[PDB]
């Protein structure tokens, strides 16, 4: 009928966990796999990552930043609330394999995302370096758990107020400098972000990979609203990816178009706040 | 004979009114026009009359007729007698009544349309269907069959909820079945509940199918994509047999420059945000739709027409950009009407050439190539045509990630189920139907094939 929160826990501001029934998703979910989510019968769908699972409680885990009308109203949602639709495992899953040296660069709420991946990777025998990107100290989270999947972890703010202070393209470029052997990096973060991760390896010709976020709907291949330029040919990232080469995406037309609904995003915002200021 | 050669109209909303909402546009017979209508027939034998023949399930069209007639004076028990007979060979005729294409089936093979309107075949069946859901009169006869079933312990699993696997479902629980019906989208009804818009074809018509399939004891799973939710081999280890009605779900996008510029949607997308997700009542629902000034819809068939009065009702002005000519159109001849009434604009024999954006990646217009008649082929002029909005409806067909998971089923080139006289695939007590079988078909097609597929299914386990 629906799906059973099991669990909530607030991480860090606006960054909340949800521990999720679901059996099905549990037994088939793979590393870099997602689901589309919807809150009720009037909300609109969206993808969240599947940052963990439990097959012992027949359990997922998602993390949702709240950045609009939909995951803030997702952060409200406590244990025994329901999400109406869960779909997944969605997605191909990332592709694990001994590589060497894996630099894994998650940002924001991309810590959660990548934790499976990096465990995956360690597990497949690699060297893990995880680099953590945060705005600042109170957003800081996982960092214990990202380590225990680690070989090294290096934790970044922007402003210095914790870890290394500049974007984890800072700390990349440090490893880099320094003839750090890395075979693989792994983005997953803000588009401008994995762009910007893209753009300083691209030179070195350092494989690397991101996991991209482009608009979805139905999550399946049905309508190319996730679809990206990569390689010059039309890819749908739900079905294709999301994972692909971060070195053949056009990132500039993702980040137009993951732009293109600012208006209304902000139109049905400012109404679910304006209908709960009484109170 | 003597042959009465003008139609009984069926009333329609006003233009005016009607572009303002995505309620249903024409309003079907009441009673009295549906008799009159009936006898208009002329009562051609079962065994040759071309009506039966042009519809692709065979109907007893006069038969259901001469119900009507013959109890003029008893509405309930005509609309009783005529809806039996439909439902020898039809589950849905509330809506094939409402979509075929009549005038290549049923109605275009009519004696009387050659001098004059064909019987009004399609508005009769779904006025004998409507009549009867409004009356209870379609649930008395649908209890009558389940009195009927006896349970035989046997399961089988249905791979999509579209018309085939939901006709598939109800013929193999009235056979005694028990009957699960998986389907990835979070509601079930395939391109009825996502494609087909409101105004020609109102949800509440697929929700009674929805409430005889609970009466009927089969069961839905929503947000389930088989083969990653599910395995197909956990299925068939679970399942006397499985049937496949999976569609032709995946948008033909050819590879014109510019086509991933802001404003531009597959069909699939626009439509299922408008009719799935109702972002036509933004911000009550919370999934947007954005239409400009002037949108372009790419395309000639009930996929086109259906995105065009969509985005009409959006507020645009929209235009059907066709790459052959008028007479070849798809889309059912009532609808393009619809949409010449409601101020969709035409243009014939052109094609995109490319999509031209501004600064920010937002189309701003289309460069079209001229077509000159057999297929059409460019004549090397070029013009450019200014377009806020493009909507890419050029056909689809199905799913090639999906497909290649099953392990062991055999696909054409074209990404269809290949089945032999029975439906049944490569793999045996595997069944596959509709769209899935035949690429982008009909209605009537996946309900017929999802009955022909319960039939094979009765047989194949009965030995
Ligand atoms: C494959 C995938 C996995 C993801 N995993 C996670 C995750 O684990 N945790 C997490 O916090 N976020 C994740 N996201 C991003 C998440 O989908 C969006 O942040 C969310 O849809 C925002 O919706 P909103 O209504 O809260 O805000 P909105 O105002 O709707 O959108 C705000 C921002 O989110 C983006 N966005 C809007 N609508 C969509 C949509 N339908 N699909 C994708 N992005 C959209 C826009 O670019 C916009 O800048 C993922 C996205 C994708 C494509
Ligand atoms: C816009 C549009 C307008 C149309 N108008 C008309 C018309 O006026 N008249 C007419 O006769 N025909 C029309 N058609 C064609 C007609 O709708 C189809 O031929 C018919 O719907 C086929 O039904 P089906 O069940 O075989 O396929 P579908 O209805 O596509 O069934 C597939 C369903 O199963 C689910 N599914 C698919 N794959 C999987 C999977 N791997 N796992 C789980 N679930 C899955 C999906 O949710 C989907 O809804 C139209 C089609 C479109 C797109
Ligand atoms: S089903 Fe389609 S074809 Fe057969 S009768 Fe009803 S309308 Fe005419
Ligand atoms: S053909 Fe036209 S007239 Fe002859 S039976 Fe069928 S419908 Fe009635
Ligand atoms: S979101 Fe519909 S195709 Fe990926
Ligand atoms: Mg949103």
């Amino acid at each position: 009928m629906m799906f059973k929160i099991l669990r909530k826990e607030r991480l860090a501001p606006g960054i909340n966990l949800f521990e999720i029934e679901s059996p099905r998703i549990a037994k088939h979910a793979k590393p870099g796999q997602f689901v589309m989510i919807r809150l009720h019968e009037k909300g609109e769908r969206i993808p969240l990552t599947i940052a963990d699972v439990d097959i012992s409680k027949g359990s997922i885990t998602i993390v949702a930043q709240e950045v609009g009308k939909t995951t803030r109203e997702l952060g409200t949602y406590e244990a025994g609330d329901y999400i109406l639709d869960v779909l997944g495992p969605l997605g191909k899953p990332s592709h694990i394999d001994y590589f060497g040296t894996v630099v894994m660069i998650g940002g924001g709420v991309g810590v959660a995302e990548i934790y499976p991946v990096a465990k995956a990777m360690k597990e497949k025998g690699n060297y893990v370096i995880s680099i953590l990107g945060f705005r600042t100290k109170d957003l800081v989270f996982w960092e214990d758990k990202l380590r225990s999947v680690s070989d090294e972890v290096i934790v970044t703010t922007n402003d210095g107020s914790y870890g290394m202070k500049g974007f984890t393209t800072h700390a990349l470029q440090k490893l880099i400098e320094e003839g750090r052997k890395i075979d693989l990096v792994h983005a997953v973060g803000p588009a401008i972000m994995m762009k910007a991760v893209a753009e300083l390896t691209k030179p070195y010709g350092i494989k690397t990979v991101a996991s991209l976020n482009p608009i979805m709907v139905d999550g399946t291949g049905m309508c190319g609203a996730c679809r990206v330029t990569v390689g010059g040919e039309v890819k749908f990232a739900c079905v294709d990816g999301p994972e692909f080469d971060a070195h053949l995406v056009d990132w500039d037309q993702l980040m137009n178009r993951l732009a293109y609904y600012r208006d209304l995003e902000k139109i049905s915002l400012e109404k679910w706040e304006r209908e709960r200021r009484m109170v | 004979p003597r042959l009465i050669k003008d139609r009984v109209p069926t009333p329609e909303r006003s233009v005016g009114e009607r572009v303002r909402d995505f309620g249903e546009v024409n309003l079907g017979y009441s009673w009295e026009l549906a008799l009159r209508e009936a006898e208009r027939c002329l009562q051609c034998p079962v065994e040759y009359a071309p009506c039966i023949k042009g519809c692709p399930v065979h109907i007893n069209i006069p038969g259901f007729i001469k119900a009507l007639r013959e109890n003029r004076d008893n509405p309930s028990k005509a609309v009783r007698e005529a809806l039996r007979i439909i439902w020898r060979d039809n589950t849905l005729p509330a809506i094939t009544g409402r979509v075929c294409p009549q005038e290549e089936q049923c109605e275009g093979a009519c004696v009387v349309g050659k001098v004059g309107d064909p019987i009004n075949i399609g508005k009769l069946e779904r006025f004998v269907a409507d009549y009867a859901r409004e009356h209870g009169i379609d649930d008395e006869l649908l209890l009558e069959e389940i009195k009927g079933i006896k349970r035989n312990g046997k399961k089988v699993a249905i791979i999509g909820a579209g018309p085939a696997g939901l006709t598939c479902a109800a013929d193999l629980a009235k056979m005694g079945y028990e009957v699960t019906i998986y389907e990835a989208l979070h509601q079930p009804g395939g391109v009825l509940i996502y494609g087909i818009p409101e105004f020609r074809l109102p949800k509440e018509i697929v929700k009674k199918e929805l409430e005889n399939l609970r009466r009927l004891g089969v069961k839905i799973e929503t947000n389930v994509l088989v083969g990653k939710t599910i395995t197909f081999e956990e299925l068939r280890e679970e399942y006397d047999a499985i049937f496949i009605g999976t569609g032709a779900g995946t948008p033909r996008i050819y590879p014109w420059p510019g086509v991933n510029l802001n404003g531009i949607y597959s069909a699939n997308e626009f439509l299922t945000r408008i009719n799935l997700m109702k972002a036509y009542k933004f911000p009550e629902y919370d999934t947007p739709i954005k239409v400009g000034k002037r949108v372009a819809v790419i395309g000639g068939g009930n996929t086109a027409m259906d995105a065009a009065r969509s985005a009409l009702r959006l507020g645009a002005e929209v235009w059907i950009l066709y790459r052959r000519t008028r007479k070849e159109m798809t889309a059912r001849e009532e609808e393009i009407k619809h949409a010449e009434e409601e101020g969709v604009k035409f243009m014939f024999l052109v094609t995109p050439k490319r999509f031209i954006g501004d600064e920010n990646g937002n189309l701003k217009a289309i460069e079209l190539e001229k077509m000159k008649l057999r297929r059409p082929i460019p004549t090397g002029e070029t013009f450019i045509m200014e377009f806020d909005t493009a909507i890419i409806a050029i056909g689809q067909t199905p799913n090639k990630t999906f497909l290649e998971t099953v392990p062991g089923l055999k696909v054409d080139e074209w990404g269809r189920i290949v089945v032999d006289e029975n439906l049944m695939t490569s793999i045996p007590g595997v069944f596959a139907g509709g769209d899935a079988i035949r690429g982008e078909a009909t209605v009537i097609l996946a309900m017929g094939d999802g009955r022909k597929a319960a039939k094979a299914i009765h047989q194949y386990l009965s030995k």
